[PDB]
DNA sequence: TGGCCTGCAACGCGGGCATCCCGATGCCGCCGGAAGCGAGAAGAATCATAAGCCGTAG
DNA sequence: GTACCTACGGCTTATGATTCTTCTCGCTTCCGGCGGCATCGGGATGCCCGCGTTGCAGGCCA
């Protein structure tokens, strides 16, 4: 589901029944996009070079 | 680090306090009045290591668990611990066997095992690499075998085979091959009609080995006296087997300021010192250690851990 | 503050010696049961190949 | 009024290949049980004598 308003961003996912849901978010952690690296590169001109 | 000893219990109760703790405890002698419990529980199994240390809980089945440490249930939360079927994925009938403590996983060190129908098996540690805490299978078993005896050899050790009709094998390791871990392994003691393995004794040290029969029944004998014969080849002469003495009940490698622990099939518990038993020869009976009725024998042997 | 350890004198029976019977044992002939080595088969895993988005440019 | 293409560079993820784990075919041959018989060492049974076990009471220890 989803309840974002223009109070705030706001996501609901309903966990199924009998799960503990830690090990699903695990899971979604190590999957989902919400986990995501970053190419750090500082590369800049001094004299033009 | 955090030193810690492990006190496996008679019940099957595992737990792990630190050496501190546990030498603080010792301090003092055991009340008499606890001695007088007929149905109490006693220490079974007693090991120290390191908690980021690795245990291989070896069963009756063939199989063998890898766990670490510090997944035991410790000494807060609990003073006796939580029971070992609890926290193993053991089957019905299935009772632990050996804990072999394991720091680093050298080439060099070997799994030994020991089957009742004589088979023999040794491992090479570095398999036992990744093993999880469900655990696999270390020795294939034929229809109506169990594991018994499980020891770390390596180097020049040699091993012990004992037997029920009064047989007992002594060979070295190096007349044996490794194999996969799912293999049934070499042969190493002449097995009668209906005979079985009852015990193993590495030799380490001058410890002198200490036997005993089904009508309580014993003696003691060094190990100067053993010959070191081939492997799977006829026994030396270990006790006289006599009507009045019964089958071999097991046999356990004891200095002489320690303890036995003798259990007969009603239950009655029997801690005697070992300097009341005469030091006799191979070809011996033994003297009377405990008295016994025409209706009950022992069940168990083993060294007292205390 | 209470119980374990030990000196001591009296009660008690087991260690030491002698011996014939018994059960393990070595040996010999005979029968059998894993084995294990090589070989074949199955599953598990890390390297190698084709974009997609980021924002300007045509 | 609106849509679809690639170059400039990096990490990943969506799928066919190779070393490590495992499942278990082959029987046969040197080897390991298995039974019977002569053999030998132990010991249970009997008697004698001194030492191992135990009760009492005191001083020391957890």
């Amino acid at each position: 589901r989803d309840e974002s308003d223009k109070d705030g961003m706001r996501i609901v996912i309903e966990v199924k029944r009998d799960a503990v849901g830690e090990v699903v978010l695990n899971n979604l952690y190590s999957q989902t996009q919400l986990q995501v690296s970053f190419g750090i590169n500082m590369v800049a001109l001094h004299h033009g070079q | 680090q955090e030193d810690v000893v492990v006190t496996l219990s008679h019940q099957g109760y595992v737990k792990y306090q630190p050496l501190s703790e546990y030498e603080a405890q010792r301090r003092g002698g055991k009340g008499k009045s606890a001695a007088r419990i007929k149905e109490e529980d006693f220490i079974d199994r007693l090991l120290v290591a390191n908690t980021h240390d690795h245990i291989l809980c070896f069963s009756s089945r063939g199989r063998v668990y890898s766990m670490k440490v510090y997944q035991l249930p410790e000494a807060t939360r609990g003073a006796r611990g939580r029971p070992i079927v609890n926290l193993l994925p053991l089957e019905q009938d299935e009772r632990i066997t050996a804990i072999l403590p394991v720091t680093e996983f050298e080439e060099g060190v070997k799994v030994f095992m020991a089957t009742a129908n004589g088979t023999v098996k040794k491992t090479v540690l570095t398999e036992f690499n990744r093993l999880r805490t469900a655990g696999k299978v270390a020795i294939k078993l034929v229809d109506g075998d169990e594991l018994i005896g499980v020891d770390l050899t390596s180097g020049e050790d040699e091993v012990m085979l004992f037997s029920a009709e009064g047989k007992v094998v002594r060979f070295k390791e190096s007349s044996v091959r490794a194999m996969g871990c799912n293999t049934t392994g070499v042969r190493g003691i002449r097995l009668g009609e209906g005979d079985k393995v009852v015990s193993l004794i590495v030799p380490r040290g001058d410890g002198a080995i200490l036997t005993a029969t089904q009508n309580g029944y014993g003696k003691r004998t060094a190990v100067a006296e053993y010959p070191t014969k081939s492997r799977a080849t006829k026994g030396v002469i270990s006790i006289k087997v006599t009507e009045r003495n019964g089958l071999v009940v097991g046999a356990v490698q004891v200095d002489d300021c320690d303890q036995i622990m003798m259990i007969t099939d009603a239950g009655t518990l029997v801690r005697t010192r070992v300097s009341e038993i005469s030091i006799v020869g191979r070809n011996t009976q033994g003297v009377i250690l405990i008295r016994t009725a025409e209706d009950e024998n022992v069940v168990g042997l083993q060294r007292v851990a205390e």
